[PDB]
């Protein structure tokens, strides 16, 4: 293996749009989160019988 | 694509010294006696595993009014004795009360 | 900390099965990064979902065709004389909870697995994948779909309701009794006697959740086995050529890439199958030898067989006091599909003669013959497919029940025939179409007036220049070319900030000057190396 | 590291050796 | 004309794939020779038949208790009404051509998988082929026993007759429901319900035929993967090292054992199961509720979980108004000895002290504490698998059986004791038995007679002699020694030809010189390998 090319991501340090772009992907995760522990709720409390 | 020369005659020469110097080739006798048993072994082997679910579908096991009968050749209408009353009943429902009803 | 525990277990792996150049191997083998080459994953991804839902499934389910009366709680169903699988079925469904959200995954991603297969299967035929070393993998392939949907079939039948009964009695009973000589013998030794028997339901319970997922996973492991150890095939571009790889290390860009796809893979089937009603197996009823429905529709993997039983005329034989029925035909007819499909590589090696070492793939418009082919073949299997549901496009679509099969009739010689003559010429104007950029260079869509009164457009020549203005025309080397000057970046960069409020001017620019000093060196790169070579 | 025309000089008695030498 | 057909399919499959030099790899692997070597395959040649047999035995069974009525063809059990499983095993051995020898077969590979399991077990224990880096071997073989012990404990089960009944409402209910927290909402979550229920055996089913067998044969895997791998131990001996392996080579030799062997087992194993009765369904009846006989026994792979149940003393609690019933000292018990079971290595490696990358194994003799501790063991298992059958052997041989569970009782602490001392006696015995030999020489059995009337017994040294004859002592290596003058050669053959009639004379002294030289010729190559190795 080669490996011709390899650059980061962020060079310039210090810059919002890093910090805005770093809160972007956690909302995500947040939102995961949040439905599983939907999930386990509506799973324990629904009426969940036939009518 | 292909592997080196060196690799290629290695395995070839391998494979060919452990086939010669077992000596089979010259002993027909016991080649081909071994091909006789293992042929014989594998039919009657195969032919028990198979043999169990194979049912013939010719023969007489249905009770009708001229003799038993094979089972593709009679129904639910066909006569058990000469002179038996078959009625048409129809189906409404009720499954534990005279489903069916002339 | 952890900079002791990892270090102390590298040491501890690593004094007892020294596999440390064998792993980083692993972690050096390079990937080609395609949209193209993630269809063979989601096919991988059902069939683990498969399994996961299969086992839940076997905690709460019994085989058995001894009739019992319900005496539940589903009201509509209440005295009916039924089956125990029947009955158990039901019970998964409204006494288990959380029961029939696991079995509408079950069969949505059923449903997935053959679609993602076929377009898989399309992939893989376009592009000329299976040409040598690799025409061993095509046919290992032909039987896993083949082996994967039969293993669909025998597993609707399960319930044994009226629809899946009727089918069984339709697709595998009366076919079964019609093939001559060994015909009554093997439906007999199949169900153990006439139809309905008593061992039926049993004995496809045991095959489906033991056999076929066994010879299914068998033959995934040799499948993957050989895609592992043979390397991956790319396209014609910058930098490729036929002895190497280009793209990325499976760590850590690959692995993260696989996980999130399964995630989502994972993610659009849960979503589906509770939002999405499957098989109300309640609406239908226990199976009943004297009642029948107006659908009777096999799952879509299945509706091509019924649609050529559809559509076949009604010809048979009567020699010497026998008989050959008509069902005859389709047996024969799907049988050569089988086997038309299972060896092509062969059948196109002998056509051609090309018997070379192939590793670079080739665009569907490069090879007109084999497009056409694969359209045609295309068209027959959705005509087929269209043809089985009929009796329902009549009723919604006002068409005459009668009409339908004849326009299935006269479609299935007439239709890929245009078919073949259309896709023929597309691929060869394709081809045409890439030849003109090579000559004269990309239209912006410019139009400007000369001095005299000529209207001239404006091309972006994708190469050197003579000293009259016109470019040096370049080769083909059956790689894309661009069509729009906005992929070349021609314009935009928009004002870096949030979507409401900008940034400081001093920021815009740093990130502005790093991302064009960055996309140099990736080109630059590419260019050394396809120059040293 | 024999050459492509040493490796046809060798019977099948050294070529063995060679196999087995090379796994150990 | 082969030759040409060959050459033609061999370059097909090296220009594709190219596997010439990780197959010539493969071929060239060595293997020790040790009969003792061959008792882990035999367990792999019964799984081996238990899933052919468990595929021919999948056509024709129907898991489910809708009782039925019979109306068959067994006349003595004519109008019984019985479950769907019960008829569907009773049609399996008297309306299909072959089952009854097919089950017959299952069930005799299920002892011998259980049995080759645990004469493996004991050999990797005594030679200490555990230590390192060989300890996760030795756990997952741990985990293939418990799961091949509740695995054939599942199986005979799915029958649903008067036995599998009486032991599952013994052992997986009546055990169940006396754990201290969680002793009915786990009842009530594996049954369904109440014990009997209408989900246990399609439920057993689905879990004897996919579920564990899938989780053993993928442990059996990971087991040979780690074995092949790992480069199997040796035992010392001349020209053995920690470096090395000495034996044959894959191909042609070892490959063709294998074969043999397997053919072997195979034939043993069908020979067996048609010449010998197991498991006759008939002679019971289904399962019922209040219908008992005296027999009562599991299979001899679960019968010291039984035995344990009949001696250990009724000692309840009952704090607050609750129950601490009798059956959960087993519960605790039971999973007491699992635990002790897999992390042994671990505890030893503490005790000792010694963790050195052992490649080389050790004579039991030589180890007398870890000899003792495995005996000591092996009489407690005895002792509780004997105690199971107390009601048998109390019927056949005339004893009380109020006597026999007190005789239990009492030997389950003393007779370990025992075993203990008599296995650590007995070992130092026979290592002193190898100091006398490395010092005086092999006893000829041949007494002389002196001109002076003193008797002495001749001896054969075995190294090199002192000038006034007496041996010159040698050091041990780990070694077997011989103790017989038969086994050095004191003894030619009778003479070549036929056992009725002789070969002419020129014939054998040419054999006999042919086998002598060969003799000569590996006796000296070990020697010169043996020299080189340490210089
Ligand atoms: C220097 C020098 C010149 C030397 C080098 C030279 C060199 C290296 C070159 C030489 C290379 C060369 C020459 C190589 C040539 C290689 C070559 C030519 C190879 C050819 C390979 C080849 C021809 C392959 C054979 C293909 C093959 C064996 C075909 C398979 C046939 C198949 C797959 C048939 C299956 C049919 C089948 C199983 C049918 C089942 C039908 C039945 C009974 C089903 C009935 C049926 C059932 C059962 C239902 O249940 C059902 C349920 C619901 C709806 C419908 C149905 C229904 O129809
Ligand atoms: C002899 C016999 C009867 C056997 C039958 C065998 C058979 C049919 C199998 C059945 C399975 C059986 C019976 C096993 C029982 C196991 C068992 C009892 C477990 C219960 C499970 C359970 C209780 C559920 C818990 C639910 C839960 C928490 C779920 C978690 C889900 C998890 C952990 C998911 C794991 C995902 C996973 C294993 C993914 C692996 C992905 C792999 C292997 C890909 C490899 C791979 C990758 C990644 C590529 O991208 C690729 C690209 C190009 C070429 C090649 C490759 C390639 O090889
Ligand atoms: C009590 C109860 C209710 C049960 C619950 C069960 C339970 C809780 C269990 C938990 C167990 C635990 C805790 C462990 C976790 C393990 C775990 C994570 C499991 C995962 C399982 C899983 C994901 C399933 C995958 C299953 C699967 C498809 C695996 C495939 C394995 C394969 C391909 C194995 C091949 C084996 C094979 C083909 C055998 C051939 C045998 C032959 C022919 C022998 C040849 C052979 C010979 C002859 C030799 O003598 C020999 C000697 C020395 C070295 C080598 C060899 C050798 O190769
Ligand atoms: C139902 C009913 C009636 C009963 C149940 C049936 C049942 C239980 C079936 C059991 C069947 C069974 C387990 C049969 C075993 C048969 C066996 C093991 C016979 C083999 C005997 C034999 C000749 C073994 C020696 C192996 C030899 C000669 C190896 C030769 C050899 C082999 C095997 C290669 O594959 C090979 C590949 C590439 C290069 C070289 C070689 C090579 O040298
Ligand atoms: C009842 C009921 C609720 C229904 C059952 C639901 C069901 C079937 C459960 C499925 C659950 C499931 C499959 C979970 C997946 C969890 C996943 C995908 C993990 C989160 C993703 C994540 C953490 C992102 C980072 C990506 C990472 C770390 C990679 C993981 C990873 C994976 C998963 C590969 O496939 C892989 C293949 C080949 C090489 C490497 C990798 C690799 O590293
Ligand atoms: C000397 C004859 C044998 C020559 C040697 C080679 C042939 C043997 C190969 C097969 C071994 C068959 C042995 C099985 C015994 C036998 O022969 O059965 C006799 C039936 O007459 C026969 O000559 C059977 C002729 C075989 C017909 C072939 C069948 C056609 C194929 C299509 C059947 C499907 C097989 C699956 C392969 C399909 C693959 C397709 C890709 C009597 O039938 P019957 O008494 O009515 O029924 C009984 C039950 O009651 C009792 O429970 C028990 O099940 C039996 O005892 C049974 O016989
Ligand atoms: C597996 C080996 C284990 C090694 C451990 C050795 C430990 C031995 C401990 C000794 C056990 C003592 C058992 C006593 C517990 C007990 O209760 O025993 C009674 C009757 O005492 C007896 O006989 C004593 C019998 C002594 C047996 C000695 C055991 C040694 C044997 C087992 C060793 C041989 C090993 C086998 C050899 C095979 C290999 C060869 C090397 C029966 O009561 P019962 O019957 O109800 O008497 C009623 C009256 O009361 C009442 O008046 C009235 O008269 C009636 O109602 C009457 O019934
Ligand atoms: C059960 C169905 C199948 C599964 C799970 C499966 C899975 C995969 C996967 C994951 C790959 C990885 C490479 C890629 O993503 O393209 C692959 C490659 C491949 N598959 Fe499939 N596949 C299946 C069916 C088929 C079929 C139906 C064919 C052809 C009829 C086929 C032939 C191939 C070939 C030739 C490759 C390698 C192509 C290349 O090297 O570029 N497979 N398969
Ligand atoms: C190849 C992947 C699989 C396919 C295509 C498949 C197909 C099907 C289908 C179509 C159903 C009907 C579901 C319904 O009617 O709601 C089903 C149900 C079922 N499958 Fe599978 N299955 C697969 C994997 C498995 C596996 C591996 C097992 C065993 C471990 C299994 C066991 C079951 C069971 C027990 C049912 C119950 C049937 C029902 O509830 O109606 N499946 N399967
Ligand atoms: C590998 C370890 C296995 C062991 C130790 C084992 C053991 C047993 C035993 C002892 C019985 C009952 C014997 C009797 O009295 O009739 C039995 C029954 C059965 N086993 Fe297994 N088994 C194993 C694996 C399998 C597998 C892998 C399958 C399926 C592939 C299977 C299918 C069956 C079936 C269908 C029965 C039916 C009961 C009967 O017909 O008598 N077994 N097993
Ligand atoms: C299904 C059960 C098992 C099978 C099929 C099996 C199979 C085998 C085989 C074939 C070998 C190599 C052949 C030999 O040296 O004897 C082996 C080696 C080994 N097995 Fe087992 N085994 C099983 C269970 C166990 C158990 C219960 C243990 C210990 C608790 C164990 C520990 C080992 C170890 C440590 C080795 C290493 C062999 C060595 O170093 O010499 N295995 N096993
Ligand atoms: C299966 C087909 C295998 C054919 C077996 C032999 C047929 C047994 C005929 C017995 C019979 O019924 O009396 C004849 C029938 C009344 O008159 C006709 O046959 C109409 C004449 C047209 C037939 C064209 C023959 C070519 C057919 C082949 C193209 C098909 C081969 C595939």
């Amino acid at each position: 293996v080669e490996t011709i090319f390899k650059e980061p991501r962020w060079p310039v340090p210090g810059t919002k749009a890093e910090k805005r772009t770093e809160r972007l992907v956690a909302y995500w995760l947040m939102l995961g989160g949040l439905s599983g522990l939907a999930l386990l709720l509506v799973f324990l409390f629904w009426p969940w019988e036939y009518q | 694509g292909r592997s080196p020369e060196v690799h290629r005659k290695t395995v070839a020469a391998n494979l060919t010294d452990a086939l010669e110097g077992s000596t089979l080739k010259r002993r027909k006798v016991i080649g081909l006696s071994l091909g006789i048993g293992l042929g014989a072994f594998g039919a009657g082997t195969l032919v028990a595993f198979i043999g169990g679910l194979i049912k013939n579908p010719w023969k007489p096991v249905v009770p009708t009014a001229e003799g038993k009968k094979a089972v593709l050749w009679t129904s639910g209408w066909t006569p058990r004795f000469k002179g038996e009353t078959i009625y048409l009943a129809r189906a409404t429902g009720r499954p534990g009360e005279s489903p069916f009803v002339k | 900390d952890f900079a002791k525990l990892a270090a102390a277990q590298g040491d501890a792996i690593d004094s007892r099965y020294h596999p440390s150049a064998a792993v980083r191997r692993q972690l050096n083998k390079v990937f080609p990064t395609h949209w193209s080459f993630l269809l063979g994953e989601i096919a991988l991804y059902s069939f683990i979902i498969l399994l996961l839902t299969g086992v839940w499934l076997t905690l709460f389910f019994d085989p058995s065709m001894a009739h019992v009366t319900y005496d539940g709680v589903y009201q509509p169903l209440r005295g009916v004389q039924m089956s125990r699988a029947y009955e158990t079925a039901l019970d998964i469904s409204f006494e288990v909870r959380g029961g029939l959200f696991v079995r509408q995954v079950h069969h949505w991603a059923a449903l997935m697995f053959a679609a993602s297969i076929m377009v898989h299967l399309a992939r893989i035929f376009f592009t000329g994948a299976f040409r040598r070393p690799r025409e061993a993998n095509w046919v290992i392939g032909s039987l896993l779909l083949i082996l994967a949907m039969f293993e669909g079939f025998f597993g609707y039948s399960l319930p044994d309701d009226l629809l899946s009964g009727t089918g069984i009695r339709a697709a595998l009973s009366g076919i079964t009794m019609g093939i001559p000589v060994i015909g009554t013998w093997m439906h007999w030794a199949l169900f153990g006697g006439d139809f309905p028997g008593e061992i039926l339901i049993p004995r496809l319970y045991a095959l489906h959740i033991l056999l076929i997922p066994g010879i299914i996973l068998a033959l995934i492991g040799a499948h993957l086995a050989l895609v592992w150890f043979q390397k991956h095939t790319q396209f014609p571009g910058p930098g490729r050529t036929e002895t190497n790889v280009v793209g990325v290390r499976v760590m850590p860009v690959f692995a993260v890439k696989s996980g999130a796809f399964f995630a989502m893979i994972t993610g659009v089937l849960g979503l589906m199958g509770g939002l999405l009603t499957i098989n109300p197996i309640w609406n239908l009823g226990p199976y009943k030898p004297s009642q029948v429905s107006a659908g009777s529709q096999p799952d879509f993997y299945m509706m091509w067989t019924d649609g050529l039983i559809r559509l076949w005329p009604a010809w048979e034989f009567y020699p010497f006091g026998h008989t050959i029925p008509q069902g005859v035909w389709v047996a024969v007819g799907m049988g050569l599909v089988f086997a038309l499909l299972i060896a092509y590589p062969f059948i196109e090696k002998k056509v051609t003669g090309d018997d070379a070492h192939h590793n670079l793939l080739q665009r569907p418009r490069d090879v007109p013959v084999r497009t056409a082919i694969g359209s045609m073949a295309i068209a027959l299997y959705l005509l087929l497919t269209f043809a089985c549901m009929n009796d329902i496009i009549a009723l919604k679509f006002h068409i005459s029940l009668n009409a339908t099969t004849w326009i299935g009739r006269i479609g299935m010689v007439v239709l890929p025939a245009i078919v073949y003559f259309v896709a023929y010429r597309w691929a060869i104007s394709l081809q045409r179409s890439d030849r003109e950029v090579l000559e004269h260079g990309v239209e912006t869509g410019i139009i400007k007036r000369l001095p005299h009164g000529a209207y001239v457009e404006l091309h972006q020549p994708l190469g050197p220049v003579d000293e009259h203005g016109h470019p040096i025309p370049l080769e083909y080397a059956g790689a894309p070319l661009p069509k729009r000057m906005n992929k070349l970046g021609s314009g935009g960069a928009p004002g870096t900030g949030s979507f409401l409020f900008p940034d400081p001017a001093v920021e815009h620019e740093a990130l502005t000057e790093a991302a064009h000093a960055s996309e140099h060196k990736s080109l630059t790169a590419l260019k050394e190396h396809q120059d040293r070579i | 590291q024999p050459t492509d025309a040493e490796l046809a000089e060798m019977s099948r008695e050294e070529l063995v050796k060679l196999g087995g030498k090379i796994d150990g």
